[PDB]
RNA sequence: CGACUCUUAGCGGUGGAUCACUCGGCUCGUGCGUCGAUGAAGAACGCAGCUAGCUGCGAGAAUUAAUGUGAAUUGCAGGACACAUUGAUCAUCGACACUUCGAACGCACUUGCGGCCCCGGGUUCCUCCCGGGGCUACGCCUGUCUGAGCGUCGCU
RNA sequence: CGCGACCUCAGAUCAGACGUGGCGACCCGCUGAAUUUAAGCAUAUUAGUCAGCGGAGGAGAAGAAACUAACCAGGAUUCCCUCAGUAACGGCGAGUGAACAGGGAAGAGCCCAGCGCCGAAUCCCCGCCCCGCGGCGGGGCGCGGGACAUGUGGCGUACGGAAGACCCGCUCCCCGGCGCCGCUCGUGGGGGGCCCAAGUCCUUCUGAUCGAGGCCCAGCCCGUGGACGGUGUGAGGCCGGUAGCGGCCCCCGGCGCGCCGGGCCCGGGUCUUCCCGGAGUCGGGUUGCUUGGGAAUGCAGCCCAAAGCGGGUGGUAAACUCCAUCUAAGGCUAAAUACCGGCACGAGACCGAUAGUCAACAAGUACCGUAAGGGAAAGUUGAAAAGAACUUUGAAGAGAGAGUUCAAGAGGGCGUGAAACCGUUAAGAGGUAAACGGGUGGGGUCCGCGCAGUCCGCCCGGAGGAUUCAACCCGGCGGCGGGUCCGGCCGUGUCGGCGCGGCGGAUCUUUCCCGCGGGGGACCGUCCCCCGACCGGCGACCGGCCGCCGCCGGGCGCAUUU
RNA sequence: CCACCCGACCCGUCUUGAAACACGGACCAAGGAGUCUAACACGUGCGCGAGUCGGGGGCUCGCACGAAAGCCGCCGUGGCGCAAUGAAGGUGAAGGCCGGCGCGCUCGCCGGCCGAGGUGGGAUCCCGAGGCCUCUCCAGUCCGCCGAGGGCGCACCACCGGCCCGUCUCGCCCGCCGCGCCGGGGAGGUGGAGCACGAGCGCACGUGUUAGGACCCGAAAGAUGGUGAACUAUGCCUGGG
RNA sequence: GGCGAAAGACUAAUCGAACCAUCUAGUAGCUGGUUCCCUCCGAAGUUUCCCUCAGGAUAGCUGGCGCUCUCGCAGACCCG
RNA sequence: GCCCCGCGGACGCUACGCCGCGACGAGUAGGAGGGCCGCUGCGGUGAGCCUUGAAGCCUAGGGCGCGGGCCCGGGUGGAGCCGCCGCAGGUGCAGAUCUUGGUGGUAGUAGCAAAUAUUCAAACGAGAACUUUGAAGGCCGAAGUGGAGAAGGGUUCCAU
């Protein structure tokens, strides 16, 4: 019953609920789990990257994320084509392959190539051998360098390009920002229809 | 304090596991302090107490510098009778009385081939300690 | 309580007619249990009433701020002598406070190290109160696990663990905190302000990075600023004894005027 | 004057509150996460010197072996080769053992009735009788053997 | 006629295997209510939930797009936060209700059929020998058997693939036994066993003590051990234990290098040419269920029934057109996730025997019901049985003595022992049932224990005694004052300047460096340090010095004083 | 404990009305009923403040306490708040004086200044003629209180005006890569949970409201799956009288 | 559902729908109960709407929390 | 000259404290405040209490508080317990034909009345209306109060 002033509330418990109730007493020993866990892997897979293999960097979809960038699943194929990487040899040392993404624009690709080649600079490459090596990392390279790298490999950061400041010309003094969008969403919506009746008078008159 | 999760403080079950252990554990939970000279003998501070021990009682009704001997160790009542440690029933007879082995102190002990090994046992751990603590 | 509890019985009521309270009672017969209450707060045997439930709201959310704001406080009063004597942690012949001591307090590897010290620095007579007021606990928590109940002393406060814990941990009272991580429940038990702590030199020289100054940020916390007094003087006494309030009052009234019996 | 009745106190009963105790619950958390035709889960019956229940066990029956341990077990008794150090007891448990019913398996569920093979006994030399051992369920897979078809063909 | 081959079938206690049933907390596939809410009730809700059936595993299922989107695009599955009580559904009522993007946990990818090419290059079984060798097999052999061209294996799968030519770069990978043993494997690989500090000192309390006091010099002693339990209270030091990258022994496993028993062994690029895909399925109609999915989200039945520049999707039915996006109708796959069953284990602001599980106990027991099923009550002597010898009355139950014990005023359902109710004793009372409020009176119990009952301050008088008072001197301390006493310092301000000082900055940088941006600089702000002048003030903190005052100790003061 | 005088019916409950010939209650002990979760509202406390908040995750050689605590900042993704309005396409909160003009709308272009309008009330604050007085007179200084009267006016209230969005009536003017079935502007009304120099966020407590077993006890009923013909009803078989 | 020479009879003391367990603590505008003390304030049975008339929503009546202001003085004393 | 024959002059002001003046005081349903009212447990604290006697319980003992309640003495008891500052809740009973357990008045009452019937003596025995033996009087009356079975019971059979 209503009573004076107050929300119209439609609280969803009218089945059996407290039959279905997660608590989170084991949140602390769950964390503790994952902790140990990703320790453990570390330890096991020294001196590789703890976090796991490279990822490329990606622009989020939609209006809304447009702006920004993160990393992906994997490197494509023709990023790793263009960085001369096999697909089958990327996953062995470490980098992340993606057969499903395609790069529709160039700067995604040559973003990503980069980021591959800056990648196998990077790289310590260990002998299958130690006794003998063939095109792996030097002694010296391997010997002091070689580290576990925690955290991201390379991670994603979202680049802002400063603009100083300049003086202001004529001409964009002049620029109607607001008539420019109001007549840009016109042309857009009518479009279609002059495209109709531009054609229409063209068989009319011929 | 202990810090041993896998070791329990919980009242109720130390008193369950005490109460509940098996005979060979209750031979380790009566064990008595030996006497100076034994200790200093054999640089052992305790030990498992056994029939045919001479110990004297330093607590209780009973306490006295008597050495008498272990006639019965009753593990399932956690007490051990001595020889002279009785008391008169109403009817005449003469009973022992069950004192608990941490009240009472070895003053010689039944030495055979187990005991001496048991010994040299905790001696040796003992000295290592030592060889820890230095 | 147990989910199940008082529910696992068919019990059904006997309904009117039967010169018996309607609440439901057991089936069957043979036995004392047969036709006897259940279900029921009120029966032997019944559920509680609301019983109680896991998804009870135990924990509770502090903002950071606030939080960060207590330890401020229960640092400031730890330097004020008459907070943490009126704490009772007998510290009349401590040399001073905040008690600072050197670094290499850090390295002690054994107990009686740590022991002499707190006796050289005076802060064993909190150690000896401690050790008076070990007792039992009264009630049912003897029962569960918390028989023992003493007072707490000194808190040594510490920046590097170089073996410091082990020395000081078997001294009854002692609690022994990193700067780094300082505890309210730990600088503050029982919600009271004024616990007798004792800092090495790192550990002391780490507060103006940990909580900053009113000039300069804290620099081992991201955005975090020593909080704001509302009254920079709390000596009420100078400021109404002062001659600029005095000369602004009226002249107090002091004549009691008590009731007139009328004639 | 007593009874009787009531009230209050002392003591005694009747009753089992209260307080103290707790080898039990409840809740949360962690690690593991393993049953069975090589007979499970469950059930029945039996097993101790004295023992009915609980417990444990299976005709080797309140346990065998082994390993660890190191002098008990115990309510009473008995055994100095059954009172043991040449190993009591306890624990572990990897060896051996493990009755009947039970998915339950020859059939049937009455300790009802068969069939096949082998061994011993009845002087067995046949039949037959007794005892003992092995086997004898349904479905299904691969393979084998024996076959069926005016199914499709080949040769004569 | 018959003899053979195959096909389709059948029998066997044929040789060798496999399934059944259980548990079911969590998981998968079905089936599936009504109570209830809607203040009635039928759609709706309850709810795809309970009950019913089937199938699993340590997880299950899901899963590498016939995806999301419409952006500068993301990129298997699952889980978490958010999206969001939202878009949407709804007698548009009650009510119901996802997803995508974003941030995380985890992260892993792949295999067939087809299409081709390779002399079936393939597989199972059997027999023998040799070697590792509880059957796990490796190889060799066999004019041994069978499967199989109604298609086994190698290569290859939408990310393309194949062959040929030309160029470039090469000798790898794996499994089982070497040995020695590298190895926080993470709290020191795992499992089991056995050990490891220090008071029973002195005095006392007590039935017993673990109580109390003491144990020179900070010292009873140990403490990396002051968790816990036991022991006649209440114990770090009596005992087990506890702490410890403590010890020893035994067993088990992965890794690390070390001959072999062995197998296995080319790759990438470019060019030319060839090859390229899952059908009673998709899709359409209609029906029923389902969904937030609304002119139909998914599923199924029936009918219709494909295509190959096709097909699906693009959240409003339809035609045309462009574009985007994937490639269905075959299959496998760890992790992050779930877990009221089970095997071990730890803990708790929980309950404390009418509570907490029904069950602290010979509890799913006794008992009840034909049965399905229902289902209790019930803990406590004492430190130790020392469980009351013996005498005596009685047929005995039961008493009276005696005895044990600190206690039987603890005597075997025995700690404590309430109330209701009863017996007895004492006191009081009693014909308007009792009881009750107010007021007094009488009696009784006990208390004050009263029962000679104001002390405190000052002054006066008598009668004593003294470490004797004031003042002054010498030490020590303290309070207050002196910042135009001196250090120390502090508050703020200006100038120059220090540490390339630190940090920040949506300031500038063709000084300059290189791979088209990061560096490095300048500037600004801030802080921190230092450095001269200079600066108001010293309960912000602070010493020395001086002045005053006060106290204390010592000296003198030796009596009209104190 | 008893006596006496005066007063004095049995409580709980429902009820207009209970001592009731209304119901419950023989007695005593122990147990016994507004809870907890989610949501929402307002009020109060605390922190920070145009922001606020890590709750999910991660880091700290996990682990008596500690399942705590601390930290993150290119973990603030995200929530709520800072912007409303419209069904939607969409649009989206600043004006007043000083001039120089044009036009005659009552307006329009330019430079300036200022910067959230105005009116009535308004806690507080500011100014203040005049006053009060010392042993007296001459004029002064420090220096409080009284003060008519005036001024700046917080918050808040009311009223007028203005600004944004929807909608309507009216009427002209302007823009250009789109000369268009294009885009923008004015004025007068009216609809809005808007603006008009922010007040929110997080946490806690209380009270109320609701969904939940929902303060406790209580139906007649409904559904799912099972157990019963040892009584009895009826058929059959095989016996007895 | 059975069974009924029919009485709604009988179907294990149960029959105009057995018994057992579960759903289920089913719902109840209805009946009963709802546990310490003192202090201060203190009602309503009326309005309107409701398949409403033993119930609600609504206004009234209540309490709690405030807040916005108004009203002080000749005076340590006495004294306009 | 401010001080000085005298060197001194009560209490106060837990400011959440203390003090003065005036007016007021009914209360169901209901609201609010205070509680040094009460229960259980947690963090602090009381160098708290306790085997020289804790909790509990009893009390014609002594008192305080308007009250909720509390303190103390005595008795009993035999191992634990409480104050204060905060925290937390399964926190206060007279009722619910409340739940479970216990106990009364009724009350030494109703009742121990269906089917004809017992008596004498002895034995054993502590004890005899009731057992056994003997004697007598009776009944069942062969459709039995007789002798044997089925179902069901499950040791009830027999001896001591
Ligand atoms: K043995
Ligand atoms: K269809
Ligand atoms: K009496
Ligand atoms: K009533
Ligand atoms: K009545
Ligand atoms: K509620
Ligand atoms: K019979
Ligand atoms: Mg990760
Ligand atoms: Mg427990
Ligand atoms: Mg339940
Ligand atoms: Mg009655
Ligand atoms: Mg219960
Ligand atoms: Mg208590
Ligand atoms: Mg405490
Ligand atoms: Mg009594
Ligand atoms: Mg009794
Ligand atoms: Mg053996
Ligand atoms: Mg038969
Ligand atoms: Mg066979
Ligand atoms: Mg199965
Ligand atoms: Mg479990
Ligand atoms: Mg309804
Ligand atoms: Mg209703
Ligand atoms: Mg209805
Ligand atoms: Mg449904
Ligand atoms: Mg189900
Ligand atoms: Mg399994
Ligand atoms: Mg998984
Ligand atoms: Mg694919
Ligand atoms: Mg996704
Ligand atoms: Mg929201
Ligand atoms: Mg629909
Ligand atoms: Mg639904
Ligand atoms: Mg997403
Ligand atoms: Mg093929
Ligand atoms: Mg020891
Ligand atoms: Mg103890
Ligand atoms: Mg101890
Ligand atoms: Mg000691
Ligand atoms: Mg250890
Ligand atoms: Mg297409
Ligand atoms: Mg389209
Ligand atoms: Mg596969
Ligand atoms: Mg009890
Ligand atoms: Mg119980
Ligand atoms: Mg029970
Ligand atoms: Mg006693
Ligand atoms: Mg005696
Ligand atoms: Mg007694
Ligand atoms: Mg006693
Ligand atoms: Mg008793
Ligand atoms: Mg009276
Ligand atoms: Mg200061
Ligand atoms: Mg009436
Ligand atoms: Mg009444
Ligand atoms: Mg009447
Ligand atoms: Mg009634
Ligand atoms: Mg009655
Ligand atoms: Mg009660
Ligand atoms: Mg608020
Ligand atoms: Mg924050
Ligand atoms: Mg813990
Ligand atoms: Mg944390
Ligand atoms: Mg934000
Ligand atoms: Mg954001
Ligand atoms: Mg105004
Ligand atoms: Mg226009
Ligand atoms: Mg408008
Ligand atoms: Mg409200
Ligand atoms: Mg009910
Ligand atoms: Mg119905
Ligand atoms: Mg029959
Ligand atoms: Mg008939
Ligand atoms: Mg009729
Ligand atoms: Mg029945
Ligand atoms: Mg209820
Ligand atoms: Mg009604
Ligand atoms: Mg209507
Ligand atoms: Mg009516
Ligand atoms: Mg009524
Ligand atoms: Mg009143
Ligand atoms: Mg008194
Ligand atoms: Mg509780
Ligand atoms: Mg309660
Ligand atoms: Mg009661
Ligand atoms: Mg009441
Ligand atoms: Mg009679
Ligand atoms: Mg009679
Ligand atoms: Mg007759
Ligand atoms: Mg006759
Ligand atoms: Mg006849």
């Amino acid at each position: 019953a209503p009573s004076r002033n107050g929300m119209v509330l439609k609280p969803h418990f009218h089945k059996d609920w407290q039959r279905r109730v997660a608590t989170w007493f084991n949140q602390p020993a769950r964390k503790i789990r994952r902790r140990k866990a990703r320790q453990a892997k570390a330890r096991r897979i020294a001196p590789r990257p703890a976090s796991g293999p490279i990822r490329p960097i990606v622009r989020c979809p939609t209006v809304r994320y447009h702006t920004k960038v993160r990393a992906g699943r994997g490197f494509s194929l023709e990023e790793l084509r263009v960085a001369g990487i096999h697909k089958k040899v990327a996953r062995t040392i470490g980098i992340s392959v993606d057969p499903r993404r395609r790069n529709k624009s160039t700067e995604s690709l040559q973003a990503n190539v980069q980021r591959l080649k800056e990648y196998r600079s990077k790289l310590i490459l260990f002998p299958r051998k130690p006794s003998a090596p063939k095109k792996g990392d030097s002694s010296a390279e391997e010997l002091k360098l070689a580290t576990q790298l925690t955290g991201p490999v390379m991670p994603v950061r979202n680049v802002y390009k400063k603009e100083k400041a300049r003086v202001i010309t004529e001409e964009e003094k002049n620029f109607k920002a607001f008539a420019s969008l109001r007549m840009a969403r016109a042309n857009a919506r009518l479009f279609g229809i002059r495209a109709k009746r531009a054609k229409e008078a063209a068989e009319q008159d011929v | 304090m202990k810090f041993n999760p896998f070791v329990t403080s919980d009242r109720s079950k130390n008193r369950k596991r005490h109460f509940n252990a098996p005979s060979h554990i209750r031979r380790k939970i009566m064990s008595s302090p030996l006497s100076k000279e034994l200790r200093q003998k054999y640089n052992v501070r305790s030990m498992p107490i056994r029939k045919d021990d001479e110990v004297q009682v330093v607590r209780g009704h009973y306490k006295g510098q008597q050495i008498g001997k272990v006639v019965q160790v009753y593990r399932k009542k956690y007490v051990i009778y001595i020889e002279r440690v009785q008391r008169e029933k109403a009817n005449g007879t003469t009973v022992h009385v069950g004192i608990h082995p941490s009240k009472v102190v070895i003053t010689r002990l039944k030495l055979d081939k187990d005991r001496k090994k048991i010994l040299e046992r905790k001696a040796k751990s003992r000295q290592v300690g030592k060889e820890k603590g230095k | 309580v147990s989910e199940l509890a008082g529910h696992q019985t068919s019990a059904e009521s006997w309904g009117t007619g039967r010169a018996v309270a309607r609440i439901p009672r057991v089936r069957g017969g043979g036995t004392h249990r047969s036709g006897q209450g259940a279900f029921g707060n009120m029966c032997r045997g019944g559920r509680m009433f609301a019983p109680t439930k896991t998804w009870r709201r135990w924990h509770r959310r502090v903002n950071t701020t606030q939080k960060r704001y207590a330890i401020c406080s229960a640092l400031a009063a730890s330097a004020l002598p008459a907070l943490v004597m009126s704490k009772g942690h007998r510290i009349e012949e401590v040399p001073e406070l905040p008690l600072v001591v050197e670094d290499k307090v850090e390295g002690y590897k054994k107990t009686k190290e740590a022991v002499l010290l707190l006796k050289k620095l005076k802060a064993w007579n909190d150690i000896k109160k401690v050790y008076a007021s070990q007792r039992m606990r009264a009630g049912k928590g003897k029962m569960r696990n918390r028989r023992r109940i003493q007072r707490r002393g000194p808190c040594i406060i510490y920046n590097e663990d170089n073996g410091i814990i082990k020395a000081f941990r078997n001294i009854p009272g002692i609690t022994l905190l990193n700067v780094s991580k300082l505890n309210i429940l730990k600088l503050a038990p029982g919600g009271h302000v004024g616990r007798f702590c004792i800092w090495t030199e790192s550990a002391f020289r780490k507060l103006d990075e940990l909580y900053g100054t009113w000039r300069k940020a804290a620099s081992l916390k991201s955005n975090y600023n020593l909080p704001m007094h509302k009254m920079i003087n709390t000596d009420l006494s100078r400021i109404l004894k002062s001659p600029e309030i005095q000369r602004a009052l009226r002249a107090p009234r002091k004549k009691i005027h008590r009731r007139v019996l009328k004639k």
